[PDB]
């Protein structure tokens, strides 16, 4: 669950 | 949506007017435009809901930037420029191209100085054709040593109480953009938290909430373009995404001074109006806050798109091949969750 | 598909007939009949792949059960007995029940003494009801020192190998089933390894390897049918099961003495023969071999089984609600991958 | 991927 909710940080740039 | 043009200071004029707006087939309803000091505008960043901020006075010192000033200031780094034959600037994810070998970007980067950046704006210009460009660039310490001076100068006493009073992580990036009028970004969605600082020109933002994922149809992960809609919002095609025909936008005109809060996994679609001269944006990307030890349901949209990106990760690594994890998605659901 | 009808030996005849097997709409092709000693066999096992086995000795004590042994001998215990109004015995899990308050169950269990259940035979036999039980228990040590010395006496020397050369894990139970003619166990698999033996009458067994998934529409993982086929053998939907229509069987019939290797997640539907009297089985389930350390691609088609029950169990569970998991699935494919 | 080949040892059984 937490695994799974867990959120990146990519966005439109390098 | 956007609602009635401001009118400018000193009995300048409307800044801008509808007919600089593109057509579009859904329906908006205006995001708010409110006093960082009314208590509304924090109540709607605490809910994670987009508002415009009038007043924050964020990226005050670099309003007095143009083209000039920033050639004249900005240092001897490499800028990133892309390149377009149309006005739709979509992002690729260039790493994620060895997976794709079918896609093709319609549009191409460049790394140059910036004084050859304005030079390519001016031959354009000249000859009057019909290439665009959009610059796009995270602020860096090659910047010369007004810029630094600018930046230092922003509010950094409002934004870095935001992010504590947030619980937000650390500012990764400033990126800075600079477009040509009638550039547009397409419709997609970032995993930070963001700023949206407007410097010169206006900007036209339409956003919708996360739980409109299963109307904008975003690229698989492994595609060059995840996080991008695959809707054409000039030309949508209803029988391959329906659901499109059901999105409803948020939509705001921002111009310069003006900040608008993009919570993370909202959808926007930003675009330079028409006829407007050249616009510059610098946003603030922040880490969203870490997810709390007690998972609490009901869960949020966003919270169910984070589920379906990791596994759509997950079973790409376990499939050892990207291509594999349409089939077996497929194969899961037909004739069982269908 | 089944092959021509052995015939019995000292001139008794076909042991049976095409008449006593029930029609289905896909072809077959026959399980090799082969002797254990036969490496023929052993590289099927190895390759697990379905291969019956003539003379493994494995139940030779038992086969000279009958109701009145068992009767006299096999305890004071409980004996899950299942009746049904239909020959279709469809296992369903009671855990999972509380998941769907919609799922009826077609067939019922209920705990009586052996002696209990022959009186039901006889009482439905007597009055010609059309009634039927299905015994199912697992052997444990309430039985009585005559069954006990008869499975002491099984060929434990021969299966131990087997479990031994094929690195599986422990035999985890020992199923006695006992059924009325006609009766039929419909298309599901077992995650476990299965040396199924064959005592008295006739079953026909027909089996479909793991790749066809996705012809045989398996119920939801938290659905109390989980493991079965969701299409009806005697009046398949194609409408909603198109690919049963691409369904091939692997197909014997087993008879005193035969034991049938149903590797593990292989699909198998059993059948009592018609008008061939009441039919006695003994499994022997055993834990598959651990997972390589070293996974090597390609995946076999039963590792992308457990790939797709794995996520199904992961969304089940992050969602807070097993009825949530369709909705995301589809939310995920259509427009993206579909 | 380790973790999602795993199988159980459910079979129609108790
Ligand atoms: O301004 C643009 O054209 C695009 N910007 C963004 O998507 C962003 O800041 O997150
Ligand atoms: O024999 C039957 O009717 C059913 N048996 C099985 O499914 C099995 O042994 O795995
Ligand atoms: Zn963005
Ligand atoms: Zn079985």
């Amino acid at each position: 669950v937490k695994f799974l909710v867990q959120f990146g940080v990519n966005v439109n740039a390098a | 949506g956007s609602g009635e043009p401001r009118e400018e200071a000193g009995a300048l004029g409307p800044a801008w007017d509808e007919s600089q707006l593109r057509s579009y087939s859904f329906p908006t309803r205006p995001i708010p435009r409110l006093s960082q000091s009314d208590p509304r505008a924090e109540e709607l960043i605490e809910n994670e809901e987009p508002v415009v901020l009038t007043d924050t006075n964020l990226v005050y010192p670099a309003l007095k930037w143009d083209l000039e000033y920033l050639q004249e200031n900005i240092g001897n780094g490499d800028f990133s420029v892309y390149s377009a034959s149309t006005h739709k600037f979509l992002y690729y994810d260039e790493k994620k191209m060895a997976n794709f070998q079918n896609f093709k970007p319609r549009s191409n980067r460049e790394e140059m100085k910036f004084h050859e950046f304005v030079e390519k704006l001016q031959d354009i210009q000249q000859r009057g054709g019909e290439e665009r460009l959009y610059l796009q660039q995270t602020l860096n310490d090659t910047v010369g040593r007004k810029i630094v001076m600018d930046f230092l100068g922003f509010n950094w006493n409002w934004i870095n109480k935001q992010q504590g009073k947030r619980g937000w992580g650390q500012l990764t990036s400033n990126l800075l953009l600079i477009g040509m009028e009638g550039n547009v970004t397409p419709a997609h969605y970032d995993e930070q938290q963001n700023f949206f600082a407007q410097i010169k020109g206006y900007k036209r933002c339409i956003l919708f909430p996360p739980d409109q994922f299963e109307c904008l149809y975003p690229y698989p992960v492994h595609h060059p373009c995840d996080r991008q809609s695959q809707v054409d919002f000039d030309n949508p095609d209803y029988e391959r995404f329906p659901n499109f025909q059901n999105v409803v936008g948020y939509e705001t005109v921002v111009g310069p001074g003006d900040v608008l809060y993009i919570p993370m996994y909202w959808w926007h679609h930003i675009e330079s109006l028409l006829n407007g001269g050249i616009t510059i944006t610098v946003n603030f990307w922040y880490k969203g806050a870490p997810t709390p030890k007690r998972i609490e349901y009901p869960l949020k949209a966003h919270q169910k798109v984070a589920i379906m990106r990791n596994i759509e990760k997950m079973l790409g690594e376990a499939l050892g091949n990207p291509q594999e994890v349409g089939p077996l998605l497929n194969t899961m659901i037909k004739g069982r969750y269908n």
